[PDB]
DNA sequence: CAACGCATGAGCTAGATCCG
């Protein structure tokens, strides 16, 4: 759930780099 | 601002993924 | 006699008249009314033959079967009339079976007028001389009786008579008693049986002449079986007919300081008379019941009904009008009504102190308790059960208790209760215990943490205004953009503005209704966001409907939705005061101009409607308007002279914004998957001007200017135009010199004269009058054109002889004077 | 052919165009079809891509954030029906946040079977007000088309197409610039249609090749079998995905693939009741080899093993997965946000839930009306609980009205404690009958289920009060209702009475809302009945109304007002709304009376009906009276200063008119007329106060003119006598006679004579004129005007 | 025993089974 780990809290660029392969 | 939700989420995620492509099962 | 007894009020029974078994002077008012099931055989054995002087009035309103009054009140002598009924002292209205009035012994009704109506069997009304009974005769009202159509043979006995309106009728009350009269040498004291007059103090009958101890109605004051004009110390006047000591006026104050229901009249001592209440600017000292004057605001004093009084609406609040200090508890329950803007501040805007406990139970229409504007203390002598003194439930819209900057509350004892008040925030009931001081005498109060704050915010941030620009009529307002951390949540902004007289306006004041507001609420949609520190993202709004040189108040209020944890956000800017610029004013209204001499005009005008600044001065020009030259061509001797965002719309519009947030929150959740020229005058600060140095009877044109700023290259308005005239001089129309005659032979004569060297306006006609002394006169009108062509007048049709000739020149003002009788004579 | 292509499973297309090439010859997409997230795409290369043979898509179609699609008529020219077995947040077509869409272009779309369409957030889209959606998909209210370029009427919108009249206006409906849609005559509704209006076979949708042929149709309806359309396909075949029929060999071998569970999305398809259904339903088990369904020994439920311990029902995409399962081994939330109405589809898929082993939670749901779609709830077992030890739970449900119909429903919650908060249309009576039939009896909190915030915006009472006596007058109307007493004689603050105007009988019921408004019925408070200590007493309470208008209808109902208490009684009482009409009173004054004169006998007069008629006006009433002229106009000489120039009772009961003609009266005279309006007449005639007009007719021509020879008499003292006749009837009153005499060379010299001199001289005398022959010309002038002259007659003296 | 005579009608004196 991207809208619960990057909207209810801050998320690092190590975390949302997982979304692109 | 580092609080990435709303309409900015689909744009800010594109620039960090500009060539690899998105991922799906 | 007997003893004094208070006033009755009897209805529908007859058993209540037993309480006059011993009354003699019933102070108060006796009114017998509405007795229906009483036959005339019930009124035969009833008599009060010792009732002698009643003070207030009498009233007999629809008794049935009262045959005559001569057996109920056979010894009334004086009625006083301090308190009256429709300003009438004796009211006989709508009885039946009433044959004779028969109150054969009353002598001097002091103040009022008698009103006898519509009692269809009453005569012996025409033989009652009200000239010598009541002193003020012209307001009685005796209509629609039996004696509109005279049928009953009112013959009465041997009894004296007088005249009233030209008719020498006899005077009688009944068929066996006649009206007692006293001869005019001893006017009001009343006569004895043979015609001597009584003492100089008594009213009506006296038993023995020249003894003031034994007459039956004292006129001024009664004192201990004697009769006295002014009661000396140590006595005091009471109800202006009898005199008591200090001990007889003190004890009944304490004996009905407690009310059975009402009241008592709590007696004061003030300048030798026991009065019910002292006048304005005077207050009682409670020690010896003396009445002392005031300094500053005086207490009233307002006690209340049985310890608790409930206000439901304005009509419930009317009993507490002007009440300053309240000795008991109070409860407010307001729901609605009409025009709720300023009325709740009007009825209780001068309240000072409250001493029980205050309940804001079930109140919905209020927004704030700022209408206790002068309240300083809730000390709370009596306590609410639960050891409380301040209680509040069911406050769905209450938002602000009190302003702790411009106001200082205190309290001493008891506890507090704030439950189920959603809009009332939590930090404002944390802001009161520094001012009230319940952190002192420190106590555990009971306020729940979750019961407040719903549909409310208190962690607001502070918006700063960015740029301000004023024109003569418009102001722009752009400020810095506020975003909540989830920028979908901000629905829009809310701006508030109102005119302001000074720099003292508070933030939530005076609106205090259901669907009304003192401010002018205006909306503005939010701007867009582009993830850019510098961009076109500063919000804005243009305000148009302004006035010149006004001073306003403005602030910004956000409006956001709620995440599902009861965690709100928002912001609110400071209260900023903005002031406009100056434009040229408008014209000075309705100038008028009256003259008083031969060379003066005075002016009167008004200051303009919108001054648009401090008007420094005025400016006034006057120019001459010489003469209307087209008036030169009229023969004047022919005709004469030529000259709504409701609450349901708030919820459904906030639901639709939370519906569009929810779908595009779901769409991200499944598509991403992580990896495992003329002269002038200058008048200052005045509204008049006395012009001088003018020509007589020449119409001036006056232009007016109102000019507000002078020194930096002044500007001002369109001129207001008015016209004026000067009152002409009287001497300046007489013909100078003797009028010259020239005698031609063919009986046409030349009468030439010279025009006066300074006329008033124009000389329009000439009246020449030739007459033989002893013969008639024939008038001749000499026109302006004939005199201009001939330089005189050729008078045709003149028989020979001497003639007296009078010359005058009619101008636009009036007549001048005739000349000498112009004698052109030939010897007969 | 019918479906000439290959069946083709669902696809997702992302980041490129290379994955789009595997849709070359697909004809039906079971599964869904998405086109997502294409950024590096110029508009110039979508011109050479086309998918001709795509016909029907079963689940839905989602397009989101593509760049370079100007109009969809390059890609999808021929999709006729999208069917909607599996929806997407209760929408069956969603187009969300494209940047370069100009025209919709889906010009062949006929029937959306199940779902709705949501076209959202496009900064270039035009042609959305020209679609006529109500014929295409079979519901119309569930759509959502906002925030577009067609928020204003600014896209041009030219179209050269029936121009249907479904709404009240004559607007034209077209898809694109050069394609107009097909709505043909409505005899056969969805059975297909040709160009020239001939209706097709019954089992077809969309286009037709030839009419009435089940072999060469294009978009078939119920099932499909070997190029035909069969209503119910015979049992050499079984149904499959409710669009196919397929033989025995197909529904068996899919077991052998995913019995080796390489992915948990596959389903072992097992035959049951002529269907190839994935899981055989509750009360049935599969055998070992032969793959059918047999009746169970005892009960065997389909336990519906819920992942992660929670579920959040949002729409019919999430409430689709609990279809047919019976024992939920977790807990359910219910959170339906916004919504128009969702109680029509929630019953048929999650309404077979028997045992639930967690907690419920009904938070923030707006468009719920009743909790009745849960049908076979028996027991909330409740091995777990919420934070704060709860099992049932509610919040902020702004339209909840009913939990369950308690006459035929039983529910036993074993442990846990209730919770209720902010339900503004739910009474305490429906949750207290809940409290007695549930397994819990006295396990509450203090502060328990909230006693104040429930049911504030809806009034509801149980015991009824009837009326007993109603009396009516023209201004006052009187009420009397039979009494009522709660078990506590002090538990009564009194009553409250309501009365409002209503001109028709369709008045609403009392909402119970307090918003300081005009629909608060102008509440009049009633003092409580004083404690009588007597059964028959003066405590049969009533009231009297005072401020009434006559002849109107009022709506009255009465309600008590008791103190609520901790004990679960004294809900109050409330009567039903009735209607009473008052009688009439004297009407008002007739308004705006004008009198217009046209001739010497006709006078017309009009008015308006009064502002306050107070009843049906029966008739008006007009009286008139002849005023006579002033006697002070009879004895004055009228060529001095001043000359005049003005501008039983006969009645008629005028009925149903607004103007009135009066003919046949005297000329130039003045009449005072008065008119009244009047209500009911024959018993006790009651009319209003009058209204007065002064009227004057128009003059006549030949009244004051005199005919006949005037006669001149000669006296010796040269005072010449003249005789004529006064006119026998003038127009009002003859006021002066004007005699003039004339010679040759001079002008005419005239002479006054009035009525006194005419009477005392018997004609007119002439004093002192020159001898000869003078012509005489005589006029008469009245107060109306003048007359003509006479023949100029010669009177002559010789000297 | 079921409208009206032993009043008027929201103008300091009561309030519409308010009194027989």
């Amino acid at each position: 759930g991207i809208v619960e780990q990057c909207c209810t809290s801050i998320c690092s660029l190590y975390q949302l780099e997982n979304y692109c392969n | 601002n580092q609080h990435l939700c709303g309409s900015h989420l689909v744009e800010a995620l594109y620039l960090v993924c500009g060539e690899r492509g998105f991922f799906y099962t | 006699p007997g003893e004094v007894c208070p006033g009755m009020d009897i209805r529908n029974n007859l058993t209540r008249l037993h309480e006059l078994e011993n009354c003699s002077v019933i102070e108060g008012h006796l009114q017998i009314l509405l007795m229906f099931k009483t036959r005339p055989e019930d009124f035969r054995d009833l008599s009060f033959p010792k009732l002698i002087m009643i003070t207030d009035y009498l009233l007999l309103f629809r008794v049935y079967g009262l045959e005559s009054l001569k057996d109920l009140f056979p010894n009334l002598t004086v009625i006083r009339g301090s308190r009256l009924f429709f300003n009438y002292a004796l009211v006989i209205f709508e009885m039946v079976h009433l044959k004779e009035l028969g109150l054969y012994n009353l002598m001097n009704i002091t103040r009022g007028s008698v009103r006898i109506e519509k009692n269809n069997e009453l005569c012996y009304l025409a033989t009652i001389d009200w000239s010598r009974i009541l002193d003020s005769v012209e307001d009685n009202h005796i209509v629609l009786n039996k004696d509109d159509n005279e049928e009953c043979g009112d013959i009465c006995p041997n009894c004296p008579a007088t005249v009233i309106n030209g008719q020498f009728v006899e005077r009688c009350w009944t068929h066996s008693h006649c009206q007692k009269v006293c001869p005019t040498i001893c006017k009001s004291h009343g006569c004895t049986a043979e015609g001597l007059c009584c003492h100089s103090e008594c009213l009506g009958n006296c038993s023995q002449p020249d003894d003031p101890t034994k007459c039956v109605a004292c006129r001024n004051f009664y004192l201990d079986g004697r009769c006295v004009e002014t009661c000396p110390p140590p006595y005091y006047h009471f109800q202006d007919w009898r005199c008591v000591n200090f001990s007889f006026c003190q004890d009944l104050h304490h004996k009905c300081k407690n009310s059975r229901r009402q009241g008592c009249h709590q007696y004061v001592i003030h300048n030798n008379k026991c009065i019910p209440e002292c006048p304005s600017g005077y207050t009682m000292n409670s020690s010896n019941l003396l009445c002392t004057p005031c300094l500053g605001p005086c207490p009233k004093v307002c006690h209340l009904l049985e310890g608790e009084k409930t206000i439901d609406s304005v009509t419930s609040a009317q009993e507490l009008r002007g009440c300053t200090v309240i000795n008991g508890s109070l409860i407010i329950n307001i729901r609605g009504g009409n025009n709720l803007a300023a009325e709740l501040e009007a009825n209780l805007g001068l309240i000072e102190e409250i001493s029980g406990y205050l309940k804001i139970r079930r109140s919905y229409a209020l927004v704030s308790l700022s209408f206790f504007r002068k309240l300083r203390l809730i000390r709370g002598e009596t306590l609410e059960i639960g050891n409380y003194s301040f209680y509040a439930l069911d406050n769905q819209n209450l938002r602000q208790l009190w302003d702790w900057s411009k106001h200082n509350l205190t309290t001493t004892q008891g506890k507090l209760f704030f439950h189920y008040n959603p809009k009332l925030c939590l930090s404002e009931i944390h802001k009161m215990e520094e001012v009230s001081g319940t952190k002192g005498r420190q106590e555990r109060n009971d306020i729940a943490l979750k019961t407040n704050g719903d549909k409310a915010s208190c962690e607001n941030e502070l918006l700063k205004f960015s740029y301000i620009r004023t024109s003569f009529d418009k102001i722009l307002l752009r400020w810095e953009p506020y975003w909540p951390p989830d920028f979908r949540d901000l629905l829009g902004f809310m701006l508030f503005y109102k005119e302001a007289p000074y720099q003292n306006v508070t933030e939530f004041d005076g609106q205090d209704a259901c669907g009304s507001n003192s401010w002018t609420v205006v909306d503005i949609d939010p701007p867009l966001r582009s993830n850019d520190p510098k961009s076109q993202n500063h919000p804005g709004w243009l305000m148009r409907g302004l006035k010149p040189w006004t001073q306003y108040a403005i602030f910004v209020k956000t409006l956001v939705t709620f995440s599902d944890e009861r965690r709100t956000y928002g912001a609110k800017s400071d209260i900023i005061y903005v002031q406009t610029d100056a434009t040229n004013p408008s014209v000075p209204l309705d100038p008028i101009s009256v003259s008083n001499s031969s060379s003066q005009i005075i002016l009167k005008w008004k200051p303009p409607s919108d001054p648009n600044g401090n008007i420094t001065h005025y400016l006034v020009f006057w120019e001459r308007q010489a003469e209307d030259s087209e008036l030169f061509e009229l023969d004047y001797c022919l005709k004469g002279l030529k000259l709504p965002k409701t609450d349901s719309q708030i919820l459904k519009e906030l639901e639709e914004s939370s519906f569009r947030k929810t779908f595009e929150d779901y769409l991200h959740n499944v598509v991403f998957v992580p990896r495992p020229h003329r002269p002038f005058e200058k008048v200052v600060n005045k509204e008049s001007l006395v012009i001088s140095g003018l020509r007589h009877f020449t119409g001036y044109r006056i232009e007016l200017q109102a000019c507000n700023q002078d020194t930096p290259e002044e500007r001002c308005s369109v001129a207001a135009y008015v016209s004026a005239r000067t009152m002409p001089e009287a001497k300046a129309d007489d013909i100078v010199g003797p009028v010259t005659h020239e005698i031609f032979e063919n009986n046409v004569v030349h009468l030439m004269w010279q025009e006066p060297k300074e006329p008033n306006g124009l000389i329009v006609l000439y009246e020449v009058s030739y007459r033989r002394y002893g013969d008639e006169e024939l008038h001749l009108c000499v026109s302006r054109k004939h005199f201009a062509l001939e330089r005189g007048c050729r008078l045709r049709g003149l028989s020979p002889g001497n003639y007296s000739v009078r010359i005058r020149a009619t101008s636009l003002a009036g007549n001048g004077s005739w000349t000498e009788p112009t004698y052109f004579y030939v010897t007969d």
